[PDB]
RNA sequence: CGGAGAGGGAACCCACU
């Protein structure tokens, strides 16, 4: 769907806060890129967690509605629940 | 089995005391006499040589593995 | 619907009031037993090279 | 990890846990989270299984742990409570007449995490410094937290009367600000029900908040418990030889009563209740005068105990036991039930074989006048045996009934999930429901609440 | 009441049987639960009883209902018939090692490449 | 801001035990002296059993239980001897160690009893307490012995405290008491009436309890250390005294060390 | 009657029984029917009389046995049938009297109504004073109490052998014990319990312990595990028991076999541990594959005794027999004579432990709070009755339905040797040295050490073995096994709806696997990696192949399905 | 071979009839208390099948007044189905009516 | 290589090799017993 | 056999600090004080004896863990007063304290033997 | 010869009967054992007692949803014959 | 010589929560 008809929630819910910071601390495990400057922490969980607060995880997710439609919503663009 | 060395609560000796208890139980001696006539004060030693059963009788009673 | 998985322990419970709700005593025994897998990174290489 | 105690009823009983190594060769998991896994640590054996990719273990991270699982979604109340010892010191700990040494608060102060490092003023500066348990719990409630309880011993005519905001009783718990004010803390409060203190941590402060105020209670509270102490004991189940008289006269005249409704119904002088036959008429009378006696016994023996007694002092905290137990043991066990009815006559139109035919008299039917400290007559304690046979079967039976039917539940609803158009869908998109729950609203975030404007 | 008021009135009514005997011990369950279980046990008409002759009879998928007091009629019933699992259930992509659409797995992960431009490597 | 004056008195002194009362020092203090009279209180106890035969009917390491828990008199030799993880000797030598042997054959029909007397120590002054009851008593029995049956063992004896094993505990009972007459009311009597009175109390009969002073701090410790026969009653308080004295003087070492390395 | 009564032509197990208002009247001698003696009563009396004590007190010389006593015509065996036409008294000083009449026509009555217990069930001391579930549990839990179990435990090769060190007969018993011979052969230790909350390691059922006590060989015991082998069963593939040599024999384990002797076997006394060999056994290869059995992993203990001999097949058999002592660790199952069970929660030493005024250290401290719902009043009249026993030098009696002896009179006894009447003392913190605000009860109380140890529960997998039909972990302690992630726990991951966690367990954690189907027909096609020839037979597309990841299970049952000629298709389009 | 078979493994009938021949007859002596050994020595069973709703069958009944222990049974899926035997409770062992 | 056994009745030691039937050389009895090993134990008391 | 050994109670690792000193930063002047391999035995007496300074504001002791073997000395003492001073003089005081005991308890021995 | 029949020690034929306390504890066996049961390929067994319905007795029972509404059974043996429990029922039609 | 460990299964019984 276009970006003007966008139904779902603007939160982020709890599902996707586990699977994005899994998925994302797995990349960082993977030595990906960090997009947020780190304070010597090692952690790759710590360090999605800190990207996800700062708003710089570098995934949107893709919500499938009922009907077979999708939404793609940014983690930067939707609100953090915690 | 066989009486404890010592008595679990306090600690105390009771090893040695069970052969003389039961040569004061062959007498006029009841047991609180003889508990006190060998110097156990606290019930935790009393109890020692009061409730032990003294299978070791019954043990040696069996012919042993060798000779 | 269910089967048999590794990477599980199983022991008896005991109570310990001294640690939080999140916490949970396990014995070195089970824990010198059940691994986790780590990957490497530029991070904790030495630590995981010293492991 | 994630930890479960194998017969997993709800999502309360797959819970994580962070590892902590500890020297010997058992699980160890903090009281309160017996409560949700149901455990007894009586021989119980609970497995652990770790999640293995980092995904799944950021996943039960953020799902799974026991902090964010305080408050179920079953009956929108908290599941951990402070249970079993602490609750009963945290009873006697917030009591009105405690009170500390500087050194007590000292050692106290140094079991909580969630301290400042700042010694609260006391309660008392002159002639010497006295804190009071109240004092220290104010520190242990986290954050601004407000909220009003009422003890378990809380009269009725309290509030309607004077003295409604003056507790004589220190009943009416209120925390005000993140401060204990007034009250005694007991099951109603720190327990598992809806409304209480830890629910409302929970639902205004986070769940690491909350987290941190059960262990703080635990730690505090548990070490307070080795300067005040609780026991039980068989002095705690004696009565005054008053209330011993009281409780005599008491199953005399029933049994006088008894025995002149047997009189009654052998004359043909008893007339049956409307809706029922004779039969049941008399034993609807018998049961009546048989229950109002163990009542009254009861309520003589709570009468009668003390302010220091420990099942007293149990009861009231809620920890364990309850009013009917202290009655069982001191004043009278009670009449002894199979399927409902009185002992049914086993034998020719009698029970056992030392009583006479169609004796229908209460010792004779299962009634046992005699307490658990005076000892059960042998046919007494046959009959209590027969009587708590049934309930053991019962509990071995339930289970393969119980058991089958949750799955057969779950195996009707396991695909029924709500989608992102916030309907309520099965595994075929077809609507069960437009809104989940017809509001949208999820059951672990809801409160009970008064509608004023209603009558 | 199902032959005499309808499937409305027998939702209505099974949900005051259903809460009687859990509210008669004391205890409470929330409404979302007895709501759901009323509605998908009458969302279909019929009293769909939970059994395995209410359970399966509606299409779900013969990978789905050869869980549960099946899995032989079933399986041969659906080797007959053609049948056709969508796999769109939660008990079917468990069997195939699948995600299950559940949560962490009712959606789909995405790169953003564009916010891929910021941040940088360090040693 | 600083010590108080301890002051002790004797009121009985027995080869068996020692009673006697403390005054003005602390609650914490007392708890500790009796605390290391259990725990930091280093005697002589056998650890290293080994067995080169065993026909009896208990098995070896039942023997080797029942040998440890056998009390060894060392009055003198514990102070003089080191520990076997901090000797520089190998396994085992006289300067952390003592020797025992024990070689008993049952031969005639009577049962044979296997007693601490049948133990042979190498230092004839570091043995059991079989040693000196004359101003009759048995002796602490090992096992019982069929015709036939025997056991011969080795054992070593090193230097413990009972934090490690009971069996380097010195004494049996400490008896810990203060405020005999519940005067600071650390206690709460639902009915005072009905408890006996203390030995130590002064108080008349128609007197149930003391009056509560809020003044009042727990002083005059009632002790009596009674010791199992390894060490002298009287000189089991010593070396409780002495070791926490110098398990203090190693704490402020450590904390100078510390201190003087952090500044 | 009178005819039962002589033993003249019916003998007593026959019961003979008069329905009156219907006008049968049977005689039954069949077996099977379960009877009990009974005493005769006439008019109002016994027919026992202090003749008949006074003569069979003097036993063993008079020998007028319980024979003679039946053929006096003193007591009849009564079924259920003839109790149903009976008339039985309690107790015959409190039911036969001249007072408000309730029968006066009794013909029997019990000589104590303590024997309607069982054996298990006898050895609980005031069992009227318990709730009926707590004395159930106490039967069942009685047979898992650790003792010298027979005299000759020591001749009898025996698996799962387990002996206390020290037993007691308990200070408090009943009458019924010295018939079970409970005294001569108990299964417990007279513990001193302390029921008071000390730190809270104790809150939910469970038991701290006095770690200096267990160092003393409080409820230490050891493990007896036996191990038998014979060897023999082909026409040349011979067993035999020798030491496997790595040259000769093929198939090893890392095990060490030196602690074997050159016959095969270990030598009595030599410190064993898990994968040890034991007995070394090989069959000849058409050089030589062994089958030597390996010592149970963990259990760590010493051979005690090693028996060879010939079975009844005239082959060498051996069996070997493992000592292993379990000191009472936390964990270990411990439970009392009223039901009320529990595991170590801390061992704390002497000094750690609270103290009376004198130096007295309970040896076991548990919950208050087990108690008032559990309703074991007979517990606590025990640990009253014990500290009475153990002060007065008497061995308590702790008969049902004695009502001789109550908790007056018990507190009144010990109120005279200086304690306070309810039981209850002065305890001292272990730490801070404060004396306890409240009053601990405390007393000397039976207490069993049951089988259920921890070391014999605990395990832990980490990819170990693996089944044969499905390439799924392997169950059982023993072999190395995993925990069942069962059909509720999949349904609770599906509540928490973690589906990443769900297929983690269910795929990777129990049987990752990869299968190649074809993409036109769902059917498994055939792969040859190393060549990467990729071909589905009854297609002859060779070209479009997809490879899937499957569970193995779920392989297996498309394999069955398949074998039932369901085809199972799965399209990845 | 027959009595051997049956005795060894429990299932009380021809070999050919495993399935059929009712078990649980002859079990494994309990030697890990003697008051284990006692029990499992004296003990009773009902072969009425297990699992069943119907409480009836394993409820304790009035006649069971010290012939079988009130308090003794196995708290699992045997509840009132196994039980054992009171202490002076004699087992008649038959003879002729003639 | 000796590996001398005990006979189970009279006790009397006596010398078998591998592969032999176990009979005791006096009396007849047919169970034996290994013996007490040579190596070192050592048992703390503990 | 995930016992720990007799010995752990008491001894040090290689490597191990018998004591460490952590600044607290919640308030001013005051420090933890964590000893490894020791217990209630040395943490009791050392917080009565700092409670009797009267320029310490806060003293008291802990045991994390009972199967652990540590204890934690929290001080904080008035400004111009060190809680390092503070527990130094403490343990100097308390060493004062057992030798004088040591010297009457030996006196009151020799005049108990015939006297 | 027929077989060997498997015996109950302690038995009045088995090779401990009445034997003395020393003699038993020569023969390596318990004196307080009580016997009662079988050693089988050296395996202690016990015969667990099997209850069962009374023989040749009348038995008036009345299940509740059937075509009749009394039954009388009297399950009969002879003095233990090979033919099994010969049930006859005898029952009661209900309306 | 390559460290080889994968070590059947079915049935019944007892027991643990
Ligand atoms: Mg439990």
């Amino acid at each position: 769907q276009a970006n003007q008809k966008r139904i779902t929630t603007p939160y982020m819910t709890k599902y996707e806060r586990a699977r994005v910071l899994g998925t994302r601390a797995l990349q960082i495990a993977m030595c990906a890129p960090v997009m947020v400057e780190l304070e010597g922490e090692t952690d790759p969980l710590l360090i999605a967690m800190k990207e996800l607060k700062a708003r710089k995880i570098p995934i949107i997710i893709r919500r499938y509605l009922p009907d077979g439609s999708y939404e793609d919503w940014g983690v930067d663009e939707l609100i953090i629940s915690d | 089995m066989i009486i404890p060395v010592r008595c679990f609560t306090c600690g105390k000796i009771v090893g040695n005391k069970w052969e003389a208890y039961l040569g004061l139980l062959q007498a006029e001696y009841t047991e609180g006499d003889a508990l006190d006539a060998l110097g156990l004060k606290r019930y935790c030693c009393r109890r020692m040589l009061l409730a032990h059963v003294d299978l070791i009788e019954k043990l040696l009673n069996y012919a042993p593995l060798e000779k | 619907m269910g089967k048999r998985v590794d990477f599980s322990a199983r022991t008896v419970i005991t109570p310990d009031p001294n640690l939080s709700i999140d916490q949970v005593g396990v014995p070195r025994s089970i824990a010198a037993n059940m691994t986790f897998a780590e990957i490497v990174t530029p991070f904790n290489i030495d630590r995981l090279q010293e492991l | 990890v994630i930890f479960n105690r194998q017969p997993t009823l709800h999502k309360m009983s797959m819970m994580g846990h962070r590892v902590r190594i500890l020297p010997w060769s058992t699980f160890r998991l903090n009281l309160s989270v017996t409560t949700p896994y149901n455990a007894d640590f009586d021989g119980d054996e609970m497995n652990l299984h770790l999640p293995q990719s980092l995904e799944t273990r950021a996943e039960i991270q953020e799902l799974a742990m026991v902090p964010r699982m305080i408050v179920t979604p079953q009956s929108n109340r908290p599941v951990m409570g402070i249970v079993q010892d602490t609750l009963t010191a945290v009873r006697k700990f917030t009591k009105r007449d405690v009170f500390l040494e500087r050194g007590e608060v000292m050692n106290l102060l140094m079991f909580l995490s969630t301290w400042d490092g700042k010694v609260p003023q006391p309660a008392i500066l002159k002639p010497r410094p006295l804190w009071t348990g109240k004092q220290i719990f104010s520190l242990i409630i986290p954050g601004h937290i407000n909220c009003i309880r009422t003890h378990s011993t809380h009269p009725d005519d309290e509030d309607s009367g004077p003295y409604k905001h003056i507790s004589p009783g220190d009943t009416k718990v209120v925390v005000e600000n993140g401060e204990l004010i007034m009250g005694i803390l007991c099951k109603k409060s720190l327990g598992t029900s809806a409304g209480s203190l830890v629910h409302i941590s929970y639902l205004e402060m986070g769940h690491d908040i909350t987290r941190l105020f059960y262990s703080n209670i635990q730690t505090v509270i548990n070490n307070w418990l080795l300067i005040e102490g609780h026991t039980i004991g068989i002095g705690d189940s004696i009565a005054d030889s008053k209330t011993y008289q009281d409780i005599q006269n008491t199953i005399k005249k029933a049994k006088q009563d008894v025995i002149e409704v047997i009189e009654k119904a052998h004359n043909n002088e008893l007339e049956p209740t409307p809706g029922n036959t004779l039969r049941q008429t008399f034993e609807n009378q018998v049961n009546r005068i048989l229950n109002d006696a163990r009542d009254k016994t009861g309520s003589s023996a709570q009468k009668s105990l003390s302010e220091y007694n420990n099942f007293k002092s149990m009861v009231v905290s809620g920890a364990k036991g309850s009013k009917i137990n202290i009655s069982q043991v001191i004043a009278v066990v009670g009449q002894q039930n199979v399927e409902g009815k009185r002992i049914p006559f086993g034998f020719k139109h009698r029970t056992l074989p030392h009583f006479i035919k169609d004796d229908y008299g209460p010792e004779s039917r299962g009634f046992v006048e005699n307490s658990y400290l005076a000892g059960l007559t042998p046919t007494e304690f046959f009959f209590h045996a027969m009587g708590g046979r049934e309930g053991l079967i019962d509990t071995a039976v339930k289970t393969a009934e119980t058991g089958y039917i949750q799955r057969r539940l779950i195996k009707s609803m396991e695909s029924v999930m709500v989608k992102y158009d916030a309907t309520v869908r099965n595994s075929i998109n077809q609507v069960v429901q437009l809104r989940y729950g017809e509001d949208g609203l999820a059951g672990e975030s809801v409160e009970f609440q008064n509608l004023a404007t209603l009558k | 009441i199902f032959t005499v008021l309808g499937i409305e009135a027998v939702r209505k009514a099974l949900e005051r049987e259903l809460y009687h005997v859990i509210s008669f011990d004391g205890s409470y369950v929330n409404y979302r639960h007895l709501a759901l279980l009323c509605d998908t046990m009458t969302c279909r008409g019929h009293l769909m009883a939970i059994t395995r002759h209410g359970v399966n009879r509606q299409d779900t998928g013969p990978l789905m209902k050869c869980s549960f007091e099946e899995t032989v009629d079933v399986l041969m019933e659906a080797a007959a018939h053609g049948e056709s699992d969508p796999m769109k259930g939660v008990s079917e992509n468990i069997m195939l090692g699948q995600l299950a659409p559940a949560g962490t797995g009712c959606f789909d992960l995405l790169l953003d490449a564009e916010k891929c431009k910021y941040g940088m490597e360090i040693p | 801001p600083y010590a108080n004056q301890p002051t002790v008195r004797i009121t009985e002194l027995t080869d068996e035990n020692v009673k006697f009362i403390i005054e003005n020092t602390d609650l914490a203090v007392a708890n500790s002296i009796r605390r290391v009279f259990i725990a930091e209180v280093p005697i002589i106890a056998i650890d290293w059993v080994q067995i080169d035969a065993n026909s009896s009917v208990l098995h070896d390491e039942f023997i080797a239980h029942r040998l440890g828990l056998i009390p060894l008199t060392s009055d003198d030799i514990v102070d003089k001897l080191q520990y076997s993880r901090d000797c520089t000797c190998e396994e085992f030598c006289p300067e952390c160690s003592v020797e025992f042997t024990l070689d008993v054959r049952c031969n005639e029909d009577q049962t044979r009893h296997v007693t601490s007397r049948d133990l042979i120590s190498n230092s004839p002054r570091v043995i059991p307490v079989t040693s000196r009851n004359r101003d009759e008593q048995d002796d602490i029995l090992i096992v019982k012995l069929r015709k036939g049956q025997e056991l011969r063992l080795r054992a070593y004896a090193k230097k413990g405290f009972g934090k490690e094993h009971a069996k380097w505990n010195p004494t049996a009972g400490v008896a810990f008491e203060y405020d005999p007459d519940n005067a600071l009311r650390h206690t709460v009597y639902p009915k005072p009436e009905e408890w006996p009175k203390s030995e130590y109390s002064e108080l008349d009969e128609d007197e149930s309890q003391a009056p509560y002073d809020p003044n009042g701090k727990p002083e005059r410790f009632y002790y009596n250390v009674e010791s199992c026969g390894s060490l002298r009653p009287e000189t089991i308080v010593l070396s409780a005294l002495s070791g926490l004295k110098k398990k203090l003087s190693d704490l402020q070492t450590q904390l100078s060390h510390e201190i003087q390395s952090d500044v | 009657r009178k005819l039962r009564r002589q033993m003249d032509i019916i003998v007593s197990e026959v019961s003979m029984i008069r329905d009156i208002r219907e006008r049968e009247i049977r005689i039954y001698t069949d077996a099977g029917r379960i009877c009990r003696p009974l005493l005769i009563v006439e008019k109002q009396k016994l027919l026992l009389k202090k003749r008949h004590i006074d003569q069979l007190k003097e036993r063993e010389y008079n020998n007028y046995s319980w024979q003679d006593l039946v053929a006096s015509g003193v007591v009849e065996y009564i079924d259920t049938l003839e109790e149903e036409t009976v008339m039985l008294a309690m107790t015959p000083d409190d039911l036969q009297e001249k007072e408000v009449a309730y029968c006066s026509t009794y013909t029997h009555c019990e000589i104590h109504p303590s024997m309607i217990l069982g054996v298990c069930a006898s050895i609980i001391p005031f069992p009227d004073h318990n709730q009926s579930p707590r004395n159930t549990y106490q039967s069942a839990m009685g047979k898992q109490a650790m003792g010298v179990y027979i005299t000759n435990f020591h001749v009898r090769m025996d698996t799962l052998a387990h002996v206390l060190y020290y037993p007691q007969k308990p200070l408090v018993t009943t009458r019924s014990m010295e018939y079970l011979r409970f005294r001569e052969l108990p299964a417990g230790i007279n513990s001193i319990v302390a029921i008071a909350s000390y730190t809270g390691y104790n809150q939910e059922d469970s038991v701290i312990m006095n770690r200096s006590a267990v160092d003393r060989g409080f409820f230490r015991s050891v493990f007896y595990r036996s191990y038998k082998e014979q060897e023999s069963k082909g026409f040349d593939q011979e067993e035999v028991f020798e030491k496997p040599t790595r040259e000769t024999c093929q198939g090893m384990r890392h095990a060490i076999y030196d602690k074997l002797d050159d016959d095969g076997l270990i030598a009595p006394g030599v410190r064993v541990s898990g994968d040890d060999v034991i007995i070394g056994k090989t069959v000849t290869l058409p050089t030589k594959r062994d089958c030597s059995t390996f010592l149970r992993t963990s259990e760590t203990g010493i051979v005690d005794q090693v028996m060879v001999t010939l079975n009844q097949e005239g082959y060498k058999f051996c069996k070997i027999r493992v000592r292993s002592v379990r000191i009472p660790q936390i964990g270990d199952k411990f439970a009392s004579r009223h039901g009320q069970k529990g595991t170590c929660g801390i061992q704390y030493r002497q000094e750690d432990m609270p103290f009376t005024c004198e130096g007295i250290t309970p040896d076991i401290i548990i919950n208050p709070h087990a108690i008032p719902s559990r309703m074991t009043i007979g517990h606590l009249i025990e640990c009253l009755q014990g500290k009475v026993s153990a002060n007065k030098g008497e061995i308590g009696d702790a008969t049902p339905f004695n009502d001789a002896v109550n908790v007056q009179k018990i507190s009144n006894l010990l109120s005279d040797y200086g304690y306070h009447l309810r039981g209850n003392e002065v305890l001292y913190n272990g730490f801070t040295g404060r004396k306890i605000t409240s009053q601990i009860f405390i007393g000397p109380t039976y207490y069993q050490r049951l089988k259920h140890m921890v070391d014999d529960k605990i395990h832990s997998r980490a990819r170990g073995p693996i089944q044969i039909l499905n390439r799924q972990p392997m169950e059982g302690r023993s072999r190395d096994g995993g925990l069942r992630f069962g059909e509720m726990e999949r349904d609770c991951q599906i509540a928490h709806g973690a589906a990443q966690f769900l297929r983690e367990r269910l795929f990777e954690a129990s049987d990752p696997y990869q299968v190649h189907v074809c993409n036109l027909c769902g059917i498994m096609a055939i792969a040859n990696t190393r060549t990467h020839t990729y071909e589905c037979r009854g297609c002859r597309n060779k070209t479009q192949i997809s490879l899937v990841r499957m569970p193995y299970a779920c392989k297996l049952l498309f394999q069955e399905l398949m074998s039932m000629s369901i085809a199972p298709r799965m399209m990845s389009v | 071979d027959g009595l051997k078979y049956s005795l060894a493994t429990g299932n009380w009938g021809d070999q050919k009839k495993a399935h059929q021949a009712r078990a649980g007859v002859s079990q494994v002596l309990n030697r890990l208390t003697f008051a284990s050994t006692l029990s499992h020595l004296r003990r009773l069973n009902s072969p009425i099948g297990r699992d069943g709703k119907l409480a009836k069958p394993r409820q304790l009944h009035n006649t069971l007044w010290g012939m079988v222990c009130p308090a003794e049974t196995p708290e699992g899926h045997a509840v009132g189905l196994v039980k054992n035997l009171a202490l002076m409770a004699y087992i008649s062992v038959g003879s002729q009516p003639s | 290589q000796p590996m001398i056994y005990i006979c189970g009745e009279c006790h009397t030691e006596n010398e078998i090799k591998s592969r032999d039937p176990i009979r005791c050389r006096e009396c007849g009895y047919r169970i034996m017993y290994k013996k007490r090993t040579k190596r070192l134990v050592v048992f703390d008391a503990r | 056999m995930n016992a720990p050994p007799a010995f752990e109670s008491f001894l040090l690792f290689e490597g191990e600090k018998k004591i460490t000193i952590n600044k607290d930063t919640k308030v001013p002047n005051a420090c933890l004080f964590t000893i490894n391999k020791e217990d209630h035995t040395l943490g009791n007496i050392i917080k009565s004896q700092l409670l009797k300074d009267p320029q310490v504001l806060f003293a008291g002791y802990k045991v994390p863990h009972p199967l652990e073997h540590k204890i934690i000395i929290r001080v904080q003492t008035t400004p111009d007063y060190s809680p390092q001073e503070a527990f130094t003089n403490a343990i100097t005081d308390l060493i004062s304290e057992l030798s004088l005991l040591e010297e009457r308890f030996r006196v009151a021995i020799k005049d108990k033997q015939e006297g | 010869f027929i077989g060997k029949i498997p015996i109950m020690l302690r038995s009045t034929y088995c090779l401990l009967n009445g034997l003395t306390d020393r003699d038993l504890c020569e023969l390596n066996e318990c004196p307080l054992d009580p016997g009662g049961y079988f050693i089988i390929n050296g395996s202690e067994k016990v015969l667990i007692a099997q209850e069962k319905m009374a023989t040749n007795t009348v038995y008036v029972f009345a299940k509740k949803d059937s075509k009749y509404a009394y039954t009388g059974e009297c399950r009969s043996c002879l003095e233990n014959s090979s033919r099994p429990t010969s049930t006859i029922w005898v029952s009661m039609l209900a309306r």
